[PDB]
RNA sequence: AGAAGUCCAUUGAACCUUAUCAUUUAGAGGAAGCAGAAGUCGUAACAAGGUUUCCGUAGGUGAACCUGCGGAAGGAUCAUUG
RNA sequence: UAGGAUAGGGGCCUACCAUGGUGGUGACGGGUGACGGAGAAUUAGGGUUCGAUUCCGGAGAGGGAGCCUGAGAAACGGCUACCACAUCCAAGGAAGGCAGCAGGCGCGCAAAUUACCCAAUCCUGACACGGGGAGGUAGUGACAAUAAAUAACAAUACCGGGCGCAUUAGUGUCUGGUAAUUGGAAUGAGUACAAUCUAAAUCCCUUAACGAGGAUCCAUUGGAGGGCAAGUCUGGUGCCAGCAGCCGCGGUAAUUCCAGCUCCAAUAGCGUAUAUUUAAGUUGUUGCAGUUAAAAAGCUCGUAGUUGGACCUUGGGCCGGCCGGCAUCGCGCUCCUAGCCCGGCAUCGUUACUUUGAAGAAAUUAGAGUGCUCAAAGCAAGCCAUCGCUCUGGAUACAUUAGCAUGGGAUAACAUCAUAGGAUUCCGGUCCUAUUGUGUUGGCCUUCGGGAUCGGAGUAAUGAUUAAUAGGGACAGUCGGGGGCAUUCGUAUUUCAUAGUCAGAGGUGAAAUUCUUGGAUUUAUGAAAGACGAACAACUGCGAAAGCAUUUGCCAAGGAUGUUUUCAUUAAUCAAGAACGAAAGUUGGGGGCUCGAAGACGAUCAGAUACCGUCCUAGUCUCAACCAUAAACGAUGCCGACCAGGGAUCGGCGGAUGUUGCUUAUAGGACUCCGCCGGCACCUUAUGAGAAAUCAAAGUCUUUGGGUUCCGGGGGGAGUAUGGUCGCAAGGCUGAAACUUAAAGGAAUUGA
């Protein structure tokens, strides 16, 4: 059972200190490996498109998910970013600047796309939203 | 392995919950008697007797059938006249009835007499 | 329960309500004092002395007859042992066990029991140093322990 | 009164040699784990799963696995006075 | 210790000397994408996270270092030197420091004008006057925050429901409306004379004149399967393209994609990414769990740590209207306060706790007052005859911990009356200081005061709580397959011997390998060897667990019972540390019956590196030394209390008449009945608990708090990598991360 002594404050406080490391969220935020990730603790990052690849969807689905492999400017890492909309892959060209964000779920893959946790949100300084909705052109 | 005023109060809850009319507390002390006086003066038990064969002691209590739960706060916290309110919200069923027992340099007494006499102390238990 | 087992027996003595000596006990405090000192000088510790006075001379308890515990009687007359009684007997048992152990080195049950008895000796010696019934320098040698007793 | 220069001290940047730490970076070769997909070989487990299953240890084999020793029931027996 | 230096204390530094100082209450080291605080976000309460930034404190001016001037600097809008970088050159030389304001490059997801002014607030100089990129003003500015447009009203109308006839109608009620229907009234968005604003301008507030028919003065962002509010509408596409936080949608009839219409939510705003709080009682002090879902160490000992039984008056009264002031059987006062002989006095145990007070920066928070037109704000303002000015305000509170002071003395700590070295109304003695009798100064000392030593008469109620259904120790008769050493025995198995017999024996579902007329298997007597200890033998015993079963002897140990013996709190649980720890395994001797990993064969089979059969090596046994693990299981740590009924059973004890193939009679042993302690368990039952299975402890839990140790936080990766440590080795202990994944899992139900 729990220690209950009046003079037990050290035991309780040190015990909580030790046991908090068993919690995945605490350990994820207090261990430092987020600075080793592609974005290095950033919401967005700019990159240069290296190639367009295209990835299959997992078993219950069947489709080709069209993604662009990007190189991050700040650190030179290489990632794959989904291009969200119908026909927006044709806006992407080779060696153009692109603004990438997370997919949601904070670094964990979304939906049926295997091993992709990044999404393309801007190309050539112009939104994919404005290009898909014809508000602006590049 | 003993720290009395827990065995006494828990023996009383068990006996009252079975509907017994007499309960017997083997090890007694002045603290237990002082607590039982508050119980009686607020009306939750009938009269009780000390049986001294010689030793620590022994008492028998007469149960009136109106007590619902009486327990101890072991790890007796330090309790000033301003945080009485928050203990009684954490520990009593309502603002209308129930008592927290505090030991104070002015004796053992319930929290309401403590408010009137403006003294804090250390919490011993509660009953309601 | 027991300090060094799982036994939970409650067998022990129960003194009566009545503090005063019984009606039929006619012996005077000085004669009982004399019996206690006589048995003590013969080498009997307070437990054996109490057993004697219970059994032969019809003394239920000395503290009821004379008003003073038998150890206090032995102390006032300068006859209490130097090593308290329970520690004396623990030391003697530890010596007996160790003597048995050098003759049976693969008897691991007695090795376990020797550890238990030395543990009890150390705990009682801690008590005795704390309460000034032993020198604050008394310490227990496995080697030179038979010289002290028997 | 007194400048240049100079002598010994003192604070001491900076550079060098070895050692050492700490952090990032290459590698012949090896060996893992994962995910995926209509490949191959068997049938290990779930029924007494067709040799009850499993735990520790030790050896052996394409693979699952097999065997010896001791243990458990989470067993397929809460049961012999019949 | 003595110096030197400094404005000054100080190993600050020098000489000499001593050997210390910090550390499981975490030193030293490492990380910090770490300046500290006031504070910020979220907050039922408790908490969690943040704090570069305008206030306070510190630090730096490319990196170090050294300085001059000066009251003040180790200054950088000062100097000197070096390192890094870099500029002008007439090639000898010269000058550098934007983490000031604006601006530029670079870095980036990420941040404004190379503007005006000292007019406000203040600083500064010789100074009322100069100066101020401090500071203000304007500009850019959907960072956040406040208020608040995009329409109101009328009758018409195809109509649409209640309410008037409610019959049978029909329309008329608040108008609910597709109505680009008809009709005027209203207004500020915009524009702009003017005044006002301002340092000069500008914006706002006033304002002349303009300025509204609904196509415009035109509202967006996200959605419409579920969660979650809103379409089983219409085209397209056909597991494609695509959507989808999650579950999922899409494979020719898509409520989910691409679009239209329509509807939904918020609305001048809304979506997305990342971080963080809430949800999260999924970090649990309040407040979670650990039989089976993740999770009690194999077991016991043990130091620190945490926890700790009962006991020593404020009890019996007066007193005035919750408390003062007394009195009972209240250890004293010279000195401070000191009533008209009189309360309420100070040092001859400390703390925690609690009460009250002081001293605590502002801003922020809470909060009193006040109509900036409301609000976010701000600290103002309100009245006068809104006439030679009146009344003013600019509160108050919170502030954990530490420090200061005050009352209380229950609760709990730590220190402590058995060596009386105790207190004590009094007596002088070893000895010194010296006052008012020295109007002066003092100066050894007579009654006198004080330490303090001090031999004794003094008085007194003369001074040690009890003996825990806490613990230890002693004693008594016992009990046990508890341990160790020696010793006794048993049949069986294998081998051999001796004798008899002749064809098979073995093994299997069936066979084969194997043995066999040098007689196998069988029978009989005996010997040797090594292992094992059947039956009795159990919902039985003993042990800390692992474990322990032939006899007898010896050695020490142990629980329970009994007790009018003893000590007196000595105790519970436990980091460090330590003993023991099945089997297998390792090294070396001994042994070597049986069985038997490996191996060799025989079968079976599609194969059979297996199951089955035969022969067997290590091993199994023993000694010395290692190893330290098991489903080491009751998958349930230990100590304590309470809580239900019953019958058995083992140990001990007590009480019963009634019988023994017992016993000079009895007692006792065997049996029967009753009771009390202590064990191993079992049966029935909820008034209980639980997800249930189940459990009389897994109960006494949202009505949550007896004490303590270990340990869990979705599934994997993984008991893996790495470092340390132990081991001869096998391995043991300690023990991650990347990555991956939407379930894995427990109990029970219905089916198959
Ligand atoms: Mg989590
Ligand atoms: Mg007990
Ligand atoms: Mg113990
Ligand atoms: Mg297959
Ligand atoms: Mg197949
Ligand atoms: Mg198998
Ligand atoms: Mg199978
Ligand atoms: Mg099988
Ligand atoms: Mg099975
Ligand atoms: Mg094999
Ligand atoms: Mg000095
Ligand atoms: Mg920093
Ligand atoms: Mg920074
Ligand atoms: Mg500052
Ligand atoms: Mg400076
Ligand atoms: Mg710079
Ligand atoms: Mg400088
Ligand atoms: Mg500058
Ligand atoms: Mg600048
Ligand atoms: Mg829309
Ligand atoms: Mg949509
Ligand atoms: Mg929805
Ligand atoms: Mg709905
Ligand atoms: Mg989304
Ligand atoms: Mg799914
Ligand atoms: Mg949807
Ligand atoms: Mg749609
Ligand atoms: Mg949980
Ligand atoms: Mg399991
Ligand atoms: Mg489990
Ligand atoms: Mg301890
Ligand atoms: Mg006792
Ligand atoms: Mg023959
Ligand atoms: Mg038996
Ligand atoms: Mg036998
Ligand atoms: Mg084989
Ligand atoms: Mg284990
Ligand atoms: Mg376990
Ligand atoms: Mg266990
Ligand atoms: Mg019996
Ligand atoms: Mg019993
Ligand atoms: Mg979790
Ligand atoms: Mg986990
Ligand atoms: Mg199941």
């Amino acid at each position: 059972g729990k220690t209950r002594g009046m003079g037990a404050g050290r035991k309780l406080k040190t015990h909580r200190r030790n046991q908090r490391w068993a919690d995945k969220a605490y350990k994820k935020s207090h261990l430092g490996n987020e600075w080793k990730k592609p974005f290095a603790g950033s919401s967005h990052a700019k990159g240069i498109v290296l190639e367009k690849i295209g990835i299959e969807a997992k078993q219950p689905n069947s489709a080709i998910r069209k993604c662009a492999r990007v190189q991050l400017v700040k650190n030179g890492k290489k990632i794959a970013a989904f291009v969200p909309n119908d026909g927006c892959l044709n806006f992407i060209e080779e060696n153009d600047e692109v603004l990438i964000a997370g997919f949601g779920r904070k670094g964990h893959a979304v939906g049926d796309i295997p091993g992709v946790r990044f999404k393309v949100v801007k190309v050539s300084g112009v939104s994919l939203l404005a290009l898909f909705k014809e508000k602006k052109e590049k | 392995g003993r720290r009395i005023l827990n065995d006494a109060l828990r023996t009383m809850v068990n006996a009252e919950r079975r509907g017994k009319a007499t309960a017997q507390l083997q090890p007694i002390s002045g603290v237990m008697i002082s607590f039982l006086n508050i119980m009686k003066h607020r009306g939750y038990i009938k009269n009780f007797e000390v049986f001294d064969p010689h030793r620590v002691g022994k008492i028998t209590v007469e149960l009136q059938g109106r007590i619902k739960d009486c327990k101890a706060l072991t790890y007796r916290q330090d309790l000033r006249a301003t945080e009485i309110e928050k203990y009684r919200t954490r520990m009593l069923p309502t603002r209308q009835w129930g008592y927290v027992v505090v030991t104070t340099p002015n004796g053992v007494l319930d929290h309401e007499e403590a408010i009137r006499q403006n003294v804090g102390g250390q919490v011993l238990g509660y009953f309601h | 329960g027991r300090m060094h087992s799982r036994g939970k027996g409650i067998s022990s003595s129960a003194l009566p309500y009545k503090r005063t000596p019984p009606s039929w006990v006619k012996t005077a405090v000085a004669d009982v004092d004399e019996l206690i000192t006589k048995a003590a000088k013969k080498g009997q510790m307070p437990s054996q002395i109490g057993v004697l006075l219970r059994d032969q001379h019809g003394i239920p308890l000395v503290k009821s007859v004379t008003g003073s515990k038998i150890l206090r009687i032995l102390k006032a007359h300068g006859l209490a042992p130097e090593i308290p009684e329970d520690l004396y007997f623990l030391i003697k048992k530890a010596v007996a066990i160790r003597k048995h152990l050098e003759r049976n080195r693969k008897d691991k049950d007695s090795k376990f029991r020797l550890i238990l008895v030395e543990s009890r000796i150390h705990r009682l010696a801690r008590y005795y140093k704390r309460t000034k019934k032993l020198p604050p320098t008394w310490k227990y040698e496995s080697a030179t322990a038979s010289t002290l007793v028997a």
